[PDB]
Formats: C-alpha cells, structure tokens, sequence
RNA sequence: CCGCACCUCGGAGAGGUA
C-alpha cells in the first residue's frame, strides 16, 4: 500500500506466476499430453 | 537479440557468428538451424531471447505464432502457445503476441512464451479490455480516401480517370471485374503505389492467392508494405489458411481501431479453394460449385465495413470472367450481387494497348453522395452524360486528351464550364 | 427483470451494474454472460425472473422463445419451452409467450418456462379458443389505404403516383417490379414511412434478407418500426428460417385480429435460398430451378388474403428483373401469373434522374373498382386514356409538372374538368 | 454415380497345498 516491497511484490507476482507455471503448470500440461497421447503397445 | 532482426540478416554474418560462438560446422546447415542453434548458445550463457508472431489457434485447443516473412507457413521454428495462456489472456485467432520466448527444453519441439510484453501493438491492459468486431456498428462509406497524387505525374492519369469514374473511401466493398489480359497487375501496383504515397497511416495489405511467383516476388519489391502471397505451387488448404490468417488480423487491426485496406486479387481463386477443400455433401450447383462453398468467401468479402466507434476495412476484389470456364462465369454472377462498387474493364480497349482500359459507362459508385461534394457529383454527372453517346476507346480517348491539358481535374471542370 | 429491458441496455451500464453488484470482473466477459450472471445473482436473493419471445418449435418437439432484436438467430441464452407445456397449452410456432422464468439448474443451458402469462400480446382464454388462418373465409380487397400524406411535401409525390397508378388496400398481393439500380430501396422507405404515418393501427413489417448490412443498419436507423433482417454473411439456412419465423408471427397476428403489412424485398433471393437448401430431387427445370423450389415462396406470397372475420394480410414484395441470371427471369414469369399487380420501374426514366421513374402504363391493379369510388375510377380511367398516347418520359414529366402546381390531388382532380 | 441453361485347446521356470 506504501512504498514498500508491494511494488516489486506486483513484478515478484508475474515472476512468482512463471515460476508456478514452469514447476505446477507446466507439469500440468504434460499429465495433460500423457493422458491425451498414445501408449506404447504391442505391434 | 529479436526474432525479427536475425529472420532478415544473411547467411554470411549468421555463419560467422556461429563460428565464433564455436558451434557445429554453420556451411552445411539451414538459416533455420543456424539461428535455432545461436538462440541455444545464447540463452545457454543467461541471455534473454525475444520473439513475435501472429496467433493461429488450432482446433485441438493449442496454437503456434506463425512469422510474417513466410506468408504464415507452418515453419518447424514457431513458437508454442499453451492452452493455458489462452485460458489466461483470451486469446483469440489474430492476436498478435509480442514477448520474451523460453527456447524448448528437453523433450520439445517448439519455443515456450515466457510472457507477454506487446499485444497486437499496443498495452495489453488496452487489449484485454475491448469491443468485439461483431458488435460494432456498421455504417456506409464516410471518409473520403484521393486517390490523386497531385505531383503531375503521367502516373497519375489512371488514379485521376478511377477517382472520376468511382471514388473510393474508408469501408468500401467494390469489384474489380475484368477479362484476362487487361492488366490487372499494372493497375492493382498503381492502386497500392497511391495509397502507400497519399495515405501512409492506412495499413496496406496485398493478398496474391494462386498466383506465380514472379508476379509474387515483383510484387514485394515494388509496393511499400505488407504483401501476403501462396502461389498455386502450395495446395488449396494452405490458400484457406493464409485467407484465415490475413482476415482474422484485418478484423483485430480494425477491434484496435485502425484503418485496413485488402487488395485481394483472387476472389474467384478462393471461392475455387473453398469448393476443393469443402467435403462433398452430394448436391452440385451450376458449374460445379458446392451448395456450402460460397458461403466462406461470401463473409470473406461482407467482412470490410465502415466502423463509426473507430476504424475501417475496405477490400477491394477483382473477378475473372470470360476464362471458359462457366464456373468463374458463376461466381462472378454471385458475387456481382452482394457489392456496390463494380469496376468494368474492356478488352476491346486492352487490345488497343489503350492503358488504362477502363468501362467508363458500367462503371459507378452507390450513394457516391456521401463521398462527393455536390458541386463534384453536379460535374460527374455532368461528364457522364457527356461520355455516355460516345463510344468506349472514342470516350477513352476523349478523356486522355482532355486530361493531357491540364494537372489536375478541377480545371478540367472550370474549362468544361 | 425482463430479458428485451437488459438485453437493449448498453454494455457499460451492465458492467456498471455487475461491479456494483460485486461480481467477478465483466470487462473480459460477453454481454450474455454478464445478463446470466446477474440474472443468477437476482435470483439468489429471491426475486423472481421474466421473460418473453416468440416460440421457435425444433423438429424435436421443443421449442425456444427468441428474440426480434436478433432476428430470432439461435442463442444459447434463451427461454426454453419443454414440449409439456406445449401439449398443456397448444402452443405453435409464432406464438409471443410471456410469463415466469427461472434460471437453469446444474446440468442445464436454457432458462426453463414455468407458467405463461400472456399469450401474443393478449388474454390466454382468448388465444386458446380461436378460430384457426386457415379456416377464415378469404375475400377481395376492400379497405382502402390511402398512401397520400396530404401535407403538400415533396416526399408525398411517389405515394400520389402510387395511389394513381396502383391503389392498395388491405389484404392486397402486389408486386414491385424494377430492375437493378431504379431506386427500390428509396420507393420502399417512403412507402414504409407513408404506411407509419398515415395507417399507425397497421402492422408495418420490413424483411430485408440476403442484403448489405449497411442497408440493414440504415433502414433500422430510418423507419419507425420493425426491421428483421438477414445478411448474407448468414447461410440461406438462416434465411428460411427467419422467413418462416416472419410468416408465421404474421399468421398468428392475423389470427389475433391484426392488420399486418409485410414489405418484401428478397422474394428473389428467398426462392434462391430455398433453391439452395431443397435436397437433389434429381429433376431440373429451366434456368436452374429445383421442381418443389417455388413452392415455399409461393404459399408464402400467397398467404396474403383480406379476412372477413377480422384482420387482414398484404403483402407486396419488389421483383428483380434484367439482372443478367436467367434463373430471376424464370422467377418472375413464373410469379407474375399468381399476383393481381404489377408496379413497374423504367430504366430510361431513371437514367434522366426523374425520381421516381415508374412506369405508369405497365402499371395497375386488378378489380380497382372495390378500392376506389365510381368518380375517381372514371377520372383514372380518363387521366390513363390522356398519357397513353404519349410516351413514357413524356407522362411521368406531365405528371410531375401536374402535380406539382398543388398539394393534393382532389384540386387537379378539380382543375382538369 | 458422365457434362446446366427455352427461335418459326501350447512348451519351460518360480512359488504353494494335501
């Protein structure tokens, strides 16, 4: 509210995000393709 | 370190950068991979990479950033976009995305969008809160868009003879019929030369869709702009896509107010397209053309309209009759009746080597009111029931001749009085 | 809470509205979210929901309550009708519906219909027994609507030429014919205005299908009334279905004791429309023409009749003619036998700039002696005997130069004997 | 499914139960 870290908590947000994103999010969207892609099976 | 400032620079730097760098042999390796492999050395060491592109969604529910120096190819350098970000910002079909890119780590293919600095040229904070293009109001043509040069060039006799036969203005849907060999390419170069010189804030768009690459690349390196091209070398879907592309960002050019000009020269080439890619449903029109073919093109061209909250799409198409094929002839029958501006050319006059060879008498412009003073309309219609006895090439040449006096028009107006 | 209230509302007062009720940001969300999410929120508190529309009954058995606004387009925002209440309450297609509605459970996508409270504008007791369109007993116009203003205004010249060539009345089926460019869109919003102004207790209703949108935004801006409209960015699907929502509305309001003027400008390209969505039957016609295509457009046209027992139908649709499409002229031969009057436009008069250029020979109306009364048949017929002879630009400038040394037409009346 | 358009039902190994 003052000027306080707040204004670099609003950048450490989207660094905090991205970085959420890369270790939570991103492993999302590989369970994501895990479930959705194919297996490997007998020929 | 942008992705638009090493997609331009030549091989020769690029090898030498990367022999210096001390990667793999650069001599026997694509510019793709060269670029591809100096962007891995330098993110390697801690540097930060910068990419652009425009947004294709694709119908599994991801999409990739296509570049703008491949006429939007599917290219093996395009960058990711994760369903997620979508879910995140809206993304939609023709956003353009302008940020730091991640390169792809192992186990991937394509580069990562870490974040978003620029959308579609502007704050995204401007972009994320806004109207969409089906809920603006549609109005008729407003702004008057002179299309005569003004510097008494012997140029400037075409632009002259197309602004007294039909101006042209902000919105306009119009039809440039004409027969094969009346010199489309000469008149559409003029038409881009003129807008790229009297009006520079309009973006300009040449979209070639089956065509040769000679006239492609001629076109490039001739008009100041942006030139989006498929030659029939590629199949039709990729002639849809690239239609897909190019309308998705005239709309969003226009949601962000801005004044877009389409100077497409294959309407009849893509309604072709849509009737190849469209799947059979067992009922053939006249012609050979799918009940469901023309729907796509038809909103392709109802799409330019004059917007009243804030800029404009003008597309301007040119039809091809007389090709022997009654299909073309069926098309352009079509489409005659859903536009207000048709420009007719004569081949009697082409053959003459009469330039420009323009229908004078079946050329007009509806409600040319609101575009004219009334003290021009009073002259043009004047001149009109002046030219009307006489005959095509007796008229054409009238008209060069009346024209060779003087610069401009207006004292051709005051010495007609 | 009506649905018609906060769907006419601008954007920003919704947005207003949705912050101040402290809902989630609505900047990034769809006008039609915004309503369902308000809407929820009313509900919550205990407040009962409304809504109204006319009933669109799917060849499932259910049906919908769309909107005018929208030109009755499928939404997946609307008032669904089960096919229980439709048993309960005979309810068909064209019916307005108003009453109670709720919010849609989990699970659901349309507001459920719990009881209705008026029906087509009226009492229910009074909607439920009726006596049915097609059981009322048709007869000749009888009614006179005189199109005359009689305030003396430059305007009031085409409805005094109207009204002396072709007198219309309630109940009649007539026919504009004109060719391309004559000036169709100007004659249709002065008859519009003419109709609102002089016959308020009239139904005016305007279908303007497979049009510009430009045109579509202007005659909505411009006449005071209703506008259902399709462009043609919208398959012709669309189109048979927007017309069939249209007739059978005019149906229902002719049942309710309504006198209910259409004016109908696509007839054309509604039976193109309807040429393009009939399955292959396997049987050409010349031109074309699909056997069971003009079936749909002719029961449509045909269902224009003067009801003794109360209410009236006209309709006077505008043909196109000489449009280059052999297909229109087959059209229009084959409509001209089923009308009883044909208002025709010269193309030689309107390239002189003589508005309105009607041909007044061609012109009539068929058993004129029900509309008019015996001395101003007579002076008709004299006035058609004196401009016969001469030519057509002759008449129509003696006309223009007769009515406009006075006002009305009683006094030239007057001043010829 | 060949071309749109009107003048006189098996083998080896491992573990277990009685």
């Amino acid at each position: 509210l003052t000027d306080e870290e707040k204004q670099n908590q609003l950048e450490q947000l989207a660094e905090q995000y991205d970085e959420l994103k890369h270790e939570f999010e991103k492993k999302l969207e590989a369970k994501r393709r895990k479930i959705t892609q194919g297996d490997d099976l007998a020929p | 370190m942008n992705l638009t400032e090493l997609k331009n620079t030549p091989v020769s730097e690029l090898i030498t950068l990367g022999e210096n760098m001390g990667l793999e042999n650069l001599a026997r390796m694509r510019k793709q991979d060269i670029i591809f492999a100096i962007l891995k050395q330098h993110a390697k060491s801690g540097e930060d990479i910068f990419g652009d592109g425009v947004l294709e969604i694709l119908q599994d529910g991801f999409g990739f950033l296509r570049s703008a120096d491949s006429s939007y190819l599917a290219g093996p350098d395009d960058i990711y976009v994760s369903p997620s970000q979508i879910r995140r910002f809206n993304l939609r079909t023709g956003d353009t995305i302008s940020g730091k890119i991640r390169p792809p780590k192992e186990g991937e293919r394509y580069f990562a969008l870490l974040k978003v600095n620029e959308v579609n040229f502007d704050k995204p904070e401007n972009a994320r809160n806004k109207i969409l293009f089906e809920n603006l109001t549609p109005l008729h043509a407003n702004s008057r868009l002179r299309m005569e040069r003004g510097n008494g060039s012997t140029e400037d006799l075409t632009a002259r003879v197309l602004d007294l036969a039909s101006p042209i203005g902000r919105g306009q849907r119009g039809l440039i019929v004409a027969p094969p060999k009346a010199g489309k390419t000469m008149l559409l170069q003029n038409i881009a030369q003129s807008i790229a010189y009297n009006h520079p804030d309009c973006v300009l768009m040449v979209l070639l869709i089956d065509e040769r690459p000679e006239e492609v690349t001629e076109m490039q390196r001739l008009v100041k702009g942006e030139v989006v091209a498929s030659t029939f070398d590629e199949p039709a879907s990729r002639h849809v896509q690239v239609a897909e592309m190019v309308i998705e960002k005239a709309k969003r050019l226009v949601e962000h107010k801005k004044d877009v000009i389409i100077l497409l020269d294959s309407i009849t080439r893509l309604a072709r397209a849509y009737n190849t890619v469209v799947p059979a449903s067992g009922k053939v029109l006249t012609g050979g053309v799918d009940a469901n073919a023309l729907h796509r093109p038809k909103r392709f061209f109802g799409a330019a309209r004059n917007v009243e909250e804030g800029g404009s799409l003008t597309i301007i198409a040119t039809a091809l009759i007389d090709t022997g094929s009654k299909m073309d002839e069926v098309i352009y029958e079509e489409f005659k009746g859903t536009g207000n501006m048709e420009l007719h050319l004569s081949r009697k006059i082409a053959e003459k080597r009469v330039f420009p060879a323009i229908d004078y008498n079946r050329s007009g412009t509806r409600k040319e009111e609101l575009l004219t003073t009334q003290e021009e309309l009073q002259k043009m219609w004047i001149l009109r029931k002046i030219i009307h006895p006489m005959g095509e090439i007796d008229a054409m040449e009238f008209l060069i001749n009346k024209l060779a006096m003087t610069k401009t028009n207006d004292d051709f107006f005051e010495m007609m009085k």
